[PDB]
């Protein structure tokens, strides 16, 4: 059934499981033409493929070149996906393989069924948990491969940085979908207080800054109130 | 013409031929059913006054043998039987017929209404639904389920229409996953029409068949079918022009006979829907669009 606040601990087991988040895929800027109608410019998206025990991100980088020549492309995102995310397992062993895989929008549940039927046992379910997942593209590192990208890629990276030498997967879990919260609500003000002080940095190999656990806590304590916040500033409150 | 006689009427009983009913009460002197259209199968079949719950009957083609009813009082049902005696058949028929204790099946001239319903309804492919070999004419109840229903439990008893499942690996070409989704012409006309079916005639008559049942049973896995037959072919880009017409004769007939009452029950407000207002053939169901919106709009 459908992941929810009340089963949240089984992403933290140890049956595989992704999230795939598919709203980032395909990307358009809106623009006018000379003749004053309005027209449509892709951008390279990505696939967000991410295992919340791990940290393993597959970063499935979708180029503009995928959408050339091709009709209803809103509809055609959810298929591609889907292809990629089959392509995805197929590649990996069969002991790395999902036993599930959670989809962020219940409109991939239908298309990614149909790629992974050769894979009965491979269990595809939606949430309804409202997951920030696409402040992905707010992560600096991950827009600049994505936008630098000359031809589809696949990037690897563990989004939890080396966090989980020191902290749970939950707990993991719980930061990262903190600090994407934030930067969806506000991503200057986010990125504002991951950065103010200069002499915590990021490590070449990493996506976040080096926090002492100290630190994190005040960061995180940050990231709480700013939601507070802009939820303040949007309801007024 | 062709006659169905009775032994008895023991228990109080509603009474269907086709689409013609008719109330006997216990111990009535009924003793069966005269001038029965040849050249079409047919049904007969029964809901108990005291027992609502399963109504049941018979399909059966006059020109395979001579039928007749008896009332079994262990199992408690009126039961259809063969009699291999053509003189004992005749003779009892004919007495009963003097003796007028016969209802005349009451079909009106102008009327078409069975022969449209049942045009491509075979007796020997409701035999492949309905497995019984040592009967030539066919049990079947409103509690009966069809091997798709047993998949997702007694096989003997089962409704074997033909599997359809628009997420499957006989629906979907490797590669085509996209494509063969929403556009099922390559399962309708390939792997249905061509490899299973054969003919549009044989698929016609399934379609019609779980109909009937649904309709005169209440058949809930025959509803399942129909709908799923329907939905087939509406969800194809790529339908033979002469399927289309016939298909629009087909539901037009199916949706003018049924129950008022029943529509609540008998017809899947997602597929008409869908069928009607955005698939494929939207615009091919002229008559049959004509009807719903005038008989069911609330539907949709
Ligand atoms: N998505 C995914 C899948 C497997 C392993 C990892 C970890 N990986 C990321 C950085 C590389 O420099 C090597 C280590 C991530």
């Amino acid at each position: 059934g459908a992941m929810n606040s009340s089963n949240y601990a089984e992403l933290f087991n140890n049956d595989i499981k992704l999230f795939v988040d598919d709203t980032n895929v395909y990307r358009v800027t809106v623009h006018k033409t000379f003749e004053g109608n309005v027209a449509t410019k892709a951008i390279n998206g990505c696939i967000f493929t991410l295992n919340p025990k791990t940290g393993h991100l597959f970063l499935k980088i979708i180029h503009t070149s995928v959408w050339a020549g091709q009709k209803r492309l809103s509809q055609l995102a959810k298929w591609k996906t889907a292809e990629e995310v089959s392509a995805l397992v197929r590649s990996l062993p069969k002991e790395e393989q999902p036993k599930q895989i959670i989809v962020t929008r219940k409109a991939m549940l239908d298309p990614l069924e149909v790629h992974m039927l050769d894979f009965p046992n491979i269990a595809i379910r939606p949430t309804e948990l409202r997951l920030p997942f696409s402040a992905a593209m707010s992560i600096d590192k991950l827009s600049d491969v994505v936008m630098k990208a000359t031809e589809p890629q696949m990037v690897l990276f563990n989004i939890y940085d080396d966090w989980l030498d020191r902290i749970s997967s939950y707990t993991a879990f719980s930061r990262l979908t903190l600090l994407l919260r934030a930067l969806k609500t506000n991503e200057e003000s986010a990125k504002m207080i991951l950065l103010s002080d200069p002499t915590i940095t990021i490590k070449s190999y990493h996506l976040w800054p080096s926090f002492t656990d100290e630190q994190w806590i005040t960061i995180e304590s940050q990231m709480r109130d700013l939601i507070l916040t802009e939820y303040g500033r949007k309801y007024n409150v | 013409m062709n006659t169905v006689p009775f032994t008895s009427a023991p228990i109080e009983v509603t009474i269907g031929i086709d689409q013609y009913s008719f109330n006997v009460k216990e111990n009535q002197p009924f003793h069966g059913i005269k001038d029965i259209p040849i050249g079409h199968v047919h049904v007969i079949h029964f809901q108990h006054a005291d027992n609502s719950s399963m109504r049941y009957g018979y399909w059966f083609d006059c020109r395979m043998g001579n039928f007749y009813i008896q009332y079994d009082p262990k199992d408690g049902l009126y039961k259809m039987m063969e009699e291999r005696d053509g003189a004992k058949f005749e003779n009892i028929v004919h007495n009963f017929k003097e003796r007028q204790m016969m209802v005349s099946y009451p079909k009106i001239d102008e009327d078409d209404t069975w022969y449209n319903l049942t045009e491509f309804v075979q007796m020997d492919k409701i035999r492949k639904i309905v497995r019984k070999d040592e009967n030539q004419f066919s049990y079947v109840d409103s509690s009966m389920t069809t091997v798709q229903e047993n998949e997702l439990s007694d096989p003997a008893h089962s409704l074997n229409y033909t599997v359809i499942n628009f997420k499957s690996r006989e629906a979907i070409r490797p590669g085509h996953e996209m494509e063969d989704f929403l556009d099922k012409s390559y399962y309708l006309n390939t792997v249905m029409l061509q490899g299973i079916f054969k003919n549009s005639s044989n698929y016609f008559g399934e379609l019609q068949f779980a109909f009937l049942n649904a309709m005169f049973f209440g058949n809930y896995g025959s509803s399942l079918q129909w709908h799923a037959m329907i939905e087939l072919i509406c969800s194809s880009a790529t339908v033979p022009k002469h399927m289309l017409d016939k298909l629009d004769e087909i539901l037009y007939y199916q949706i003018k006979t049924l129950p008022e009452q029943y529509s609540d029950i008998l017809l899947n407000e997602r597929v008409w829907n869908i069928c009607l207002y955005s698939s494929f053939q939207k615009n091919s169901l002229h008559n049959t669009e004509k009807i719903m919106e005038n008989k069911y709009p609330e539907l949709l």
